[PDB]
RNA sequence: UUGGCACCUCGAUGUCGGCUCAUCGCAUCCUGGGGCUGUAGUCGGUCCCAAGGGUUGGGCUGUUCGCCCAUUAAAGCGGUACGCGAGCUGGGUUCAGAACGUCGUGAGACAGUUCGGUCCCUAUCCGUCGUGGGCGUAGGAAAUUUGAGAGGAGCUGUCCUUAGUACGAGAGGACCGGGAUGGACAUACCUCUGGUGUACCAGUUGUCGUGCCAACGGCAUAGCUGGGUAGCUAUGUGUGGACGGGAUAAGUGCUGAAAGCAUCUAAGCAUGAAGCCCCCCUCAAGAUGAGAUUUCCCAACUUCGGUUAUAAGAUCCCUCAAAGAUGAUGAGGUUAAUAGGUUCGAGGUGGAAGCAUGGUGACAUGUGGAGCUGACGAAUACUAAUCGAUCGAAGACUUAAU
């Protein structure tokens, strides 16, 4: 129920060794050249499989 | 003793001379071939490798199992056979008879022969105690706040611990499980189908591997 | 099908809504889960409005919403009207696929896929 | 269609020799009866109940009223069990599944003839 | 399907009109019993002037259930009653009639003199 | 067990019974193997070996017990904080109310009774059950594997035959052997029988809408009612504990001396249990002792130390399900049937709308097994699986052999 004792700095970091945000998943746009989420729209020029959405 | 791979097609009944309801799987095995012949000289033991199931050729920019791999490729060639999606060994069967790059056809079993079955399971994914392990409920009223729990998980000071083994929840199916004693019913050449009494372990288009049984 | 995080009525209702609002305007914004749901629903209404049989526009006012489009015109159009006429007429030679998704990313909110869903 | 690897292996066990019945039919049933070395056939005559299911998983229920006491036999369509099935009566009804006879007895119970 | 605290129709004029279950006989730990199976009974309701009394731990077989036995053809036979029959010892009945249609399954088990006097065999 | 003692705990170690879940001992309740018998046979009594598995439902009582009913092969006895309340209950007991008997002058009291009476807690650590990542396993990979270990399973009735034979005055009635079929339990699966089936079909009530009729929509538990596909399921359908082998216990011997005899033991040699080790089933090389087999990839630079991106390969991301909390696993990603749509079926529902006809009308009939249809089978690139990106070898030393 209770934390019997106080976690030490080292158990904690331990734990939060998976915690942790992955890198995006972008390729450089064709058209523009700014980077775009894969399979999405690209924001900068509106365009997607070479054409303009 | 004599092996073949096969999917599970599904279920359904045939009607016995007597007009006796016999309940059959449907199995489909279509393309098995011997990949290759393990001996005690070489593997240190007899078997027979069976590749069930063509899959495409290599290609270049293959982004799935649908296409071989060339390692793949390399090993079903040396047999000289297409890449198989499944590969099964059977250690039952007599090594000298069969040769590699032969096709183990579904005519080798025959019906009235007994068998013994090999499948993974279906998944049920987690469940807790009562469905996995078939534990009893608490009541279900009377002031009851048990209901689906495990019950104790232990005694108390002595012990001190929970035993290893302690039936708790946690992932159910994906098992592998060995049916015996079932039979054949009928072997469709054309189809390449054999029809088996009773049920076999796992979902439908699951790879099934009939064996010949091994209590006689 | 998914249940969309709703319960039956009020799934069935959005996606009527949802349906009704891809009919007027031919394009709207969405969540993915929401979008992959309401192809279905979209297609199945324009595959009523190609038949254009009484039954099949009786049928079709069950799902769709009563909603008036003002045409460049003035003339005003129900959205039974528009399937069964312009929509219709527009994907009678298509075998499926009248509608099409485009992942658009996160939004700022909630962080949920905004998708754009539209006639075509 | 269903799985085409199971019709073609169950395609035998079909029967054409059975006759086209309704639920709501009153049917008289001819079954090869074994009773000991001795076989017979006992005809059983009841109303179709239910119809269900396809291929030659295919099954009918009768329902009898003997000796005061409902009897209900359900027979696999295609089983070799039956020599012959007469259908003696065609009756109106305005559903698959004749549940309701059940609780019904007597006047109550009784189905107009097509 | 019948289990203890069930009760059952008696169809036979050996006086007993009800039976409720006090035990299925067969072994360790079993619960239900169908068509040709022997209970322990209790007569909850009598006919007077009956051979069998109210009160009267008995035993019977079940002739008929609602739940219906599966026959290996793969043909099933069901019943809109719960029914069995007071039997002696022998297997032969207590009663000198038996009311209704009852089980084929009942000759297997050698209630033959039940099967004879019974209207009916389905 | 009832006690003795007062050594831990009074800045709290929850107390009876039941439930859930067990686990262990054996002084064995059943089943297995034996010795003796006042052991004819069938049955028994007693003692020895044996813990593999099994060892029921109810009535009364808070009960534990016990008695009773009906079973069963049998209804074993104990330990585990009289196992188990951060797993459950709370009937008893052990707060406040009230009452009876009783005791007390009284306030009150009673291992006397009676009626009523608040059971908190989001798991940090170990432990346990599942499920991933990192690194290692002297190149990098894809598969197929061996099994050091480990877990699971392990139960029994009845009937027939041998045989009305052995045995017995008769009554009764074997072993050994060979079959058949159940009970309980375990596991797999949905063909069948059923259950469910909130995006399936139909009937129907009230009310409010779509202008009205007709036809529909909303809300009323899914409004209610009758059915029901897939999936998930038991009460349903299959299968299992088979047949054996090795070593043994209590036993029973063979040969045999010490001890001219005798002696199962001392040397030696057999036989002998549901038990042990196997056989059967599952897991398993982090088995750091990291195993084996098959196949794939194999170059340039360079300070000569080594580096490099790339190869084989695998991922990101995306379409998904047979998989799934999430990871993971599997099916696919255009040189494409992965999903949606579309087309055609299966199964389900049970006769759409419209129109016609008959009827005063409610309705009926025809068109027409009609119309509709989530998950199931097939087909079809119409839509979406775009374009891309990232990771990922070049193989240490010593010795022996060649
Ligand atoms: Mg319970
Ligand atoms: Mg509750
Ligand atoms: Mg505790
Ligand atoms: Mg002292
Ligand atoms: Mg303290
Ligand atoms: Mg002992
Ligand atoms: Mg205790
Ligand atoms: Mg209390
Ligand atoms: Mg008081
Ligand atoms: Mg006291
Ligand atoms: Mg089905
Ligand atoms: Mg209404
Ligand atoms: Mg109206
Ligand atoms: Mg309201
Ligand atoms: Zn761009």
């Amino acid at each position: 129920a209770v934390p019997k004792r106080r976690t030490s700095k080292t158990r904690k970091n331990k734990r939060r060794t998976h915690f942790k945000i992955s890198v995006p998943g972008m390729t450089e746009c064709p058209n523009c050249g700014e980077y775009k989420l894969s399979h999405r729209v690209c924001k900068n020029c509106g365009s997607y499989n070479g054409e303009e959405v | 003793t004599k092996g073949i791979l096969g999917r599970k097609i599904g279920m359904t009944q045939v009607f016995g001379e007597n007009g006796e309801l016999i309940p059959v799987t449907v199995v489909e095995a279509k393309e098995n071939v011997v990949l290759q012949k393990k001996t005690v000289e070489v593997d240190g033991y007899n078997a027979i490798q069976v590749g069930f199931e063509d899959k495409k050729a290599y290609k270049k920019d293959a982004k799935s199992n649908k296409y071989a791999n060339k390692p793949a490729e390399g090993h079903a060639k040396k047999a000289d056979a297409a890449p198989k999606r499944f590969i099964r060994e059977f250690r039952n069967v007599d090594v000298d008879a069969y040769e590699v790059g032969q096709e183990v056809s579904v005519d080798t079993f025959v019906a009235g022969d007994v068998i013994d079955v090999t499948g993974v399971s279906k998944g049920k994914g987690f469940q807790g105690a009562i469905k996995r392990h078939g534990q009893s409920r608490g009541p279900m009223s009377h002031g009851s706040h048990f209901h689906r729990a495990p019950g104790s998980v232990g005694m108390a000071s002595d012990a001190s611990r929970v035993f290893k083994g302690q039936k708790m929840p946690g992932r159910m199916g994906g098992n592998t499980v060995t049916v015996q004693n079932l039979e054949v019913v009928q072997v469709d050449t054309e189809n390449k189908v054999i029809l088996v009494k009773g049920n076999v372990p796992g979902p439908k288009k699951g790879l099934v591997e009939i064996r010949t049984s091994i209590k006689k | 099908y998914r249940k969309l995080g709703r319960t039956s009525d009020q799934r069935k209702a959005m996606l009527r809504d949802l349906a009704t609002s891809l009919i007027i305007s031919e394009r709207i914004e969405t969540t993915e889960a929401r979008a992959k749901e309401v192809r279905s629903v979209v297609e199945k209404l324009i595959t009523l409005g190609k038949k254009g049989d009484l039954a099949s526009r009786r049928n079709a006012a069950k799902t769709l919403r009563n909603v008036e489009i003002l045409n460049e015109d003035e003339t005003t159009q129900t959205a039974l009207q528009k399937l069964f006429g312009e929509i219709a007429e527009r994907y009678t030679e298509r075998q499926g696929g009248y509608t099409r998704i485009l992942k658009q990313g996160p939004r700022r909110g909630d962080g949920a896929e905004s998708v754009i869903i539209e006639l075509v | 269609t269903n799985h085409k690897l199971i019709e073609a292996v169950t395609k035998s066990q079909l029967r054409t020799d059975l006759p086209s019945f309704r639920p709501g039919d009153t049917l008289r049933v001819h079954v090869r009866i074994i009773e000991g070395t001795r076989e017979r056939i006992q005809v059983f005559e009841g109303v179709v109940i239910k119809r269900r299911g396809g291929g030659v998983s295919e099954t009918f229920t009768v329902r009898k009223i003997s000796s005061g006491v409902g009897v209900e036999r359900t027979f696999p369509l295609h089983t070799p069990k039956i020599e012959k099935i007469e259908v003696k009566r065609r009756g109106k009804v305005r559903r698959a599944k004749l549940y309701y006879l059940r609780s019904l007895r007597g006047k109550a119970a009784r189905i107009q003839e097509i | 399907m019948i289990q203890q605290e069930t009760r059952l129709k008696v169809a036979d004029n050996s006086g007993a009109r009800e039976v409720l279950t006090i035990k299925v006989l067969g072994g360790s730990g079993r619960k239900t019993a169908n068509i040709g199976d022997v209970i322990v009974c209790t007569v909850k309701n009598a006919t007077p002037g009956g051979v069998v009394k109210k009160g009267d731990v008995v035993k019977a077989v079940i002739v008929r259930t609602k739940s219906g036995v599966r026959r290996n053809d793969g043909s099933y036979i069901k019943f809109d009653e719960n029914a069995c029959v007071i039997i002696r010892d022998d297997k032969g009945p207590r009663g000198t009639r038996i009311f209704g249609p009852v089980a084929r399954e009942l000759r297997e088990g050698n209630f033959m003199k039940i099967v004879s006097l019974a209207p009916e065999v389905l």
